């Protein structure tokens, strides 16, 4: 398991982020040649 | 940004003039309640 | 100005720097007027050809006043030796909604 | 809605009772803790989640991490905690 | 803003307007917002003589400020409470000028000569109106006259601008505010304009409208606005801690009986404890108070039993606790009243003539009493309303205590219930709630007439349904909670709290 | 459209400057005021004066409006005209709805209007007429206060005793009349 | 009202311009450390 | 009906937390009648920043306006702490 961490340090707003994992043939994850893995996430201000 | 206001004085004493604004889209404003002396048609002099 | 005095013999002249700034700190856009002027002990002898309108960016203003001018003001270098200059600047913003009056002597 | 149970047992190789170690949790893409159970599994003894762990609400709360003051050599700690499914998605 | 003391007279000008802008919606809901004041008024003491005068076109004087009733809330609140909004529907104008007009000859002085002291009379102008008046000219002008009948405003050094607070409420959907403003009091740092908004949540409003100055010694008083943090709602209540060697941290609760004492149970200390050991903390802060010393009840005794077989023995379990710094009541620090006191005999609203056993008859009646503890759920103080089994069911009740932890080889009930205990809890005739540990020492408080009186004081209970750190679940029927009555330790509260200046009835 | 402006001055000196106005029509960027001897009022406003269906339930209406101050009906005694403003010396003689303005019936209260409303109420002399306005048309200070015949001041001619009785001035005797008992007991609708 | 802006009855203007304020007195009485005392003031900016 | 989705959740969420602060408005607001100028001039605009935000169901928005009433609420509540 691989992490990735997204930081907001914006001073009141927090973000509606929409984070993906690129697909490679090298490694096999849930993101194919014809599938994105993509999550949509929210992060609080001043944190990550 | 200057704005101009054309205006003219009835009553004499310590009058007030107020002025305010608001931008669009964005959530601000300010508006100035000043006062200014209002003197009727006189000179100084001091006759002995 | 530049220098805390001048040098008779400068070449360059009296240059002096215009700032102005709002009371906030920010930055001021308008024009200034400086004219200068020549002290002894307690009268004053304006220099009329030494008046000047330099533009006023970036909150800054460059203005220069010529040795040429400068003896010209009078009728013997070495004798100004001992007097004082004096500085009348005069900023008015790009609104001309306000007015400063400014003034470095001795 | 699903709302599934997840158990944790652990044991330490070693001839002594490992003393402070970590557990780092990750839940399935669409999943949160249950606030009840975390406070449950917190305010008992060898066990310890931080404040700010507690305050997240089941919206930013993928990651966990539970501070264990000690784990057993001889047999095996186990804990459970229920979590609850918020999001929905395929795969 | 608007003195609040008995020191002075006081005068409220209750005027309402019954025009069709109002509507019956608003106008009923007008009288709420009155009726609901006069009570939050009197609850202080206060005894202002009120006028209520209902207008549309032609004013209709329901009260007024010279009769000898215009004292009575009860009396007035019947008034108001009466006053039907179609007494005039014929004539829908809004004149307003003609009501306050009205209230100009309230206070208006029978001619040539000034009452007894009536300068040292504040007045107070209540106008429930929209703004919208028709009829009449700039009820401005009108304010600008008692502007001068009260002398007020027409002095250098004595403005008088303290006996004049005009307050506006504005009814009805679509409202002139512009109008409104320029009626209503222009004082600094007040607030005189209330909007239809404003009425839901009662509570908030009521509080700027109104400042204790010299009723911030009232007892019992609490504020119940929504802004108000969990000692706003109990002032008297204080946490106290113990910390001794081996002893991790005892958790106990007490009221503040006093400006130097703080009444808790006798059965959170000991003789072994000493003075810096034991931190009292009164309202918010986390700022612990050193103690001066602990006046555990000369008949207590844990071990009094030590034959019969009653391993704790909780007979006059009561405490003062005289602290080592005198306390400065705020709206989170208020002392709490006493049984058989001057507080508790105006608190009640009764005669000077209130005897000792005519306040045990109206606090603990032979019945089922509504009553109340505080406890801390999560560090937030949260009511609890239980009942008070005084009645019949008190043997029921107290005969239930052969399920406690060691108690179940006793000779006789009678022996570990003494006269000296109230009960409470159980399923009848409602489901109470249950006392767990870190309330013990707890308040036993008797809401009556807006004010807080303490009866009792929490002692011990049967089941501790309360586990740790949780309570409820599977609470059984005979879980039961006896508290210390503080009449039958009245001579002992009457000893100690004898130089605190309450009052105490010799009788 | 806001009248332009223009200031002349010298760097050294603010205090002697000149500044003239400019309008495509007023003057010369001077404002539209009704003065009088060192008394100026904001005159910059809108006029105020063929008989459509005037009712007893149109009248009733317009005169419970908020503004709506005073009610009377009064006659026009004396009619003095200025080369910048005329006015009416009316006297009442009955006060319909009192307003801000104490005034027992039978006094005098002075009205006032521009030289170009001459042609709205030829206010002749003697003759009765029904008006109402706004508190916001006062002029002076108490007691020595003056009417403002205003863009929101209502001017109707009130017929005499003797010609209610022709058969044209009837349909409005009547809702005149009508109008009277419907205010002095009655009142407004809201 | 509906527009992405605030009324006028919104908008409460600044009318507080003292030319010179805070013309107050305090005494440091306060726990000496290093014979430097310290207090806090909670003063009221203006307009 | 099973479950919500990907903007589903997160921006109903922040809606009802917005909402939440928007209901005690008037309380706040009331609360302001015995401070300063300051509070009341911040919270009567601060109030709108928020119903505007909720109306338009706009994540950005109801977020910016979340933490504008947010902070308000929370000044207001230490302005009051001294004066008991
Ligand atoms: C009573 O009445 C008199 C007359 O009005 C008032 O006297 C005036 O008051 C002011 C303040 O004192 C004086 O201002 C001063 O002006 C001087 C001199 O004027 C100068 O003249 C020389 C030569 O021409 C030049 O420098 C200039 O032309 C300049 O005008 C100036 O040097 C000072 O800087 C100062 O400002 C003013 O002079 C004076 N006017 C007169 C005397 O006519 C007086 O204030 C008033 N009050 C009382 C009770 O005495
Ligand atoms: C005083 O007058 C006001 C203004 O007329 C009254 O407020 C009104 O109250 C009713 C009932 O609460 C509200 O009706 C509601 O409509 C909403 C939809 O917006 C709905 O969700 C509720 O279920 C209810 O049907 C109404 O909004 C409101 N009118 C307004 C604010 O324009 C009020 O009832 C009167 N009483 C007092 C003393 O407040
Ligand atoms: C009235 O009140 C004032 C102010 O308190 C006081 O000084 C005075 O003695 C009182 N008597 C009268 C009627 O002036
Ligand atoms: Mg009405």
């Amino acid at each position: 398991e691989i992490r990735a961490v997204l930081y907001n340090y914006r001073q009141n707003q927090e973000l509606k982020v929409r984070v993906e994992l690129l697909h490679n043939p090298a490694f096999c994850s849930l993101a194919t040649t014809k599938r994105r893995h993509q999550q949509t996430v929210t992060i609080p201000p001043k944190s990550s | 940004l200057s704005v101009p206001y054309v205006i003219v004085p009835l009553k004499t004493g310590l009058q007030e003039v107020e002025v305010k604004a608001a931008v669009y889209h964005h959530f601000i404003s300010d508006g100035v309640r000043k006062s200014l002396k209002v003197v009727p048609e006189g000179i100084r002099m001091n006759k002995t | 100005p530049t220098e805390k005095f001048y040098y008779i013999y400068n070449e360059k002249g009296l240059e002096v720097t215009i700032t102005a700034r709002f009371l906030y700190g920010k930055k001021v856009e308008g024009t200034a007027f400086v004219i200068f002027g020549i002290q002894d002990g307690e009268q004053r002898i304006s220099l009329p050809e030494s008046l000047k309108r330099i533009p006023i960016e970036d909150g800054s203003g460059e203005v220069v006043l010529s040795r040429k001018v400068l003896l010209d003001g009078v009728q013997r270098a070495e004798d100004l030796v001992g007097k004082s200059l004096y500085v009348s600047a005069t900023v008015i913003l790009h609104s001309g909604s306000d007015m400063v009056q400014a003034e470095r002597s001795g | 809605k699903n709302t599934m149970i997840l158990e944790i047992c652990t044991r330490y190789r070693g001839d002594q009772d490992a003393t402070m170690s970590i557990l780092d949790i990750s839940m399935m893409t669409g999943f949160a803790p249950d606030t009840d159970d975390l406070k449950q599994l917190a305010n008992g003894v060898d066990r310890y989640i931080s404040k700010y762990e507690l305050d997240k609400a089941f919206s930013d709360r993928n990651t966990l991490i539970i501070y264990l003051d000690k784990v057993s050599h001889s047999e095996d700690d186990c804990l459970a905690f229920k979590v609850h499914q918020y999001f929905n998605v395929e795969l | 803003k608007i003195v609040l003391d008995p020191s002075g007279s006081m005068n409220i000008y209750l005027v309402l307007d019954g025009s069709d802008s109002i509507g019956a919606s608003n106008f009923t809901g007008a009288k709420k917002c009155l009726v609901n004041l006069i009570e939050k008024v009197a609850s202080y003491g206060v005894k202002p003589r009120y006028g209520l005068v209902t207008y549309a076109t032609y004013p209709k004087i329901w009260v007024k400020v010279s009769e000898a009733d215009s004292s009575n809330a009860d009396w007035v609140t019947k008034q108001l409470n009466e006053i039907n909004y179609e007494d005039h529907k014929l004539k829908s104008g809004t004149n307003t000028k003609k009501a306050l007009q009205a209230v100009y000859s309230m206070m208006s002085w029978p001619d040539d000569v000034p009452p007894e002291g009536w300068n040292r009379t504040r007045h107070v102008i209540i106008l429930m109106t929209d703004g919208l008046h028709n009829m009449g000219g700039d009820p401005i002008t009108v304010i600008d006259e008692i502007r001068d009948l009260l002398y007020i405003g027409k002095d250098r050094k004595n403005p008088r601008e303290d006996y004049l607070d005009v307050y506006v409420f504005g009814v009805g959907p679509l409202v002139n505010q512009v109008n409104i403003n320029a009626l209503a009091s222009k004082k600094d740092n007040e607030q005189h304009v209330f909007k239809v908004k404003d009425m839901e949540n009662l509570e908030d409003v009521f509080y700027q409208m109104i400042d204790e100055s010299q009723s911030l010694s009232l007892c019992g008083m609490v504020w119940e606005h929504r802004k108000g943090t969990d000692y706003h709602k109990q002032p008297w209540q204080a946490k106290i801690s113990v910390i001794r060697p081996s002893k991790g941290h005892e958790s106990c609760m007490g009221a503040v009986v006093s400006e130097y004492f703080v009444l808790t149970a006798a059965h959170c200390f000991t003789v072994d404890d000493k003075e810096h050991s034991i931190k009292v903390s009164v309202g918010g802060e986390k700022r612990d108070l050193e103690i001066e010393v602990v006046l555990f009840h000369p008949n207590y005794n844990i071990n009094g039993k030590k034959e019969a077989g009653i391993p704790e023995f909780y007979d006059y379990d009561v405490a003062l606790i005289k602290l080592k710094n005198k306390l400065k009541y705020g709206q989170t620090i208020r002392p709490i009243c006493l049984p058989c006191t001057e507080g508790t005999t105006r608190a009640l609203r009764l005669p000077p003539t209130t005897t000792c056993q005519q306040q045990k008859e109206e606090l603990l009646p032979a019945q089922d009493i509504k009553a109340l503890f505080v406890s801390e759920e999560e560090k937030k103080l949260t009511r609890k309303e239980v009942y008070i089994k005084n009645g019949d069911k008190k043997g029921s009740c107290e005969r239930d205590a052969q399920y406690a932890p060691g108690y179940d080889k006793v000779k006789d009930i009678s022996e570990v219930v003494t006269p000296r205990f109230l009960c409470t809890g159980g399923v009848s005739p409602y489901a109470d709630p249950n006392t767990c540990r870190g309330d013990s020492g707890g308040p036993l408080i008797v809401h009556k007439r807006s004010r807080f009186i303490q009866v009792g004081v929490i002692s011990w209970g049967v089941v501790d349904v309360c586990k740790n750190q949780k309570r409820q679940k599977q609470v059984p029927a005979h879980a039961r909670d006896f508290h210390i009555n503080l009449f039958q330790v009245l001579p002992w509260l009457k000893e100690k709290l004898q130089d605190e200046d309450l009052g105490f009835l010799a009788a | 459209i806001q009248p332009g402006a223009v200031k002349v001055y010298a760097y050294y000196n603010l205090e002697e400057s000149c500044t003239r106005f400019y309008h495509p029509e007023k003057e010369d960027g001077k404002l539209n005021k009704l003065c009088r001897d060192e008394l100026c009022r904001c005159a910059e406003e809108n006029c105020f004066i063929s008989d459509d269906k005037v009712t007893l339930e149109e009248r009733l209406d317009k005169a419970c409006e908020p503004g709506v101050d005073y009610v009377y009906k009064t006659r026009l005694v004396k009619v003095q005209l200025s080369n910048d403003f005329d006015e009416y010396i009316m006297a009442i003689e009955q006060t319909i709805k009192s307003g801000s303005d104490e005034v027992q019936v039978g006094q005098q209260r002075t009205f006032i209007s521009p030289i170009k409303c001459r042609e709205a109420l030829k206010l002749e002399e003697k003759k009765h007429y029904l008006m109402w306005g706004l508190s916001s048309d006062f002029w002076g200070e108490k007691p020595n206060l003056s009417y403002i015949i205003g863009k929101d001041t209502w001017v109707e001619h009130w017929p005499e005793e003797d010609e209610c009785q022709d058969e044209e001035n009837q349909k409005q005797c009547q809702d005149l009349g009508a109008f009277t008992e419907s205010m002095v007991v009655f009142g407004c609708p809201n | 009202l509906d527009e992405d802006i605030i009324a006028e009855e919104n908008i409460v203007s600044r009318s507080e311009f003292p030319e010179s304020w805070l013309w107050n007195v305090e005494d440091l009485k306060e726990p000496p450390k290093n014979g430097i005392s310290t207090k806090l003031m909670n003063i009221f900016l203006k307009d | 009906t099973s479950l919500p989705t990907s903007n589903e959740y997160q921006n109903e969420k922040l809606a009802n937390e917005l909402k939440s602060l928007l209901d005690e408005l008037n309380v706040n607001e009331l609360a302001t009648g015995s401070l300063n100028t300051y509070y009341k001039r911040t919270i009567k605009i601060s109030g709108q920043k928020a119903m505007y935000a909720l109306k338009s169901k706009d994540f950005k928005k109801m977020s910016e306006a979340k933490y504008q009433l947010q902070k308000i609420y929370n000044e207001i509540d230490e302005a009051l702490k001294s004066k008991y």
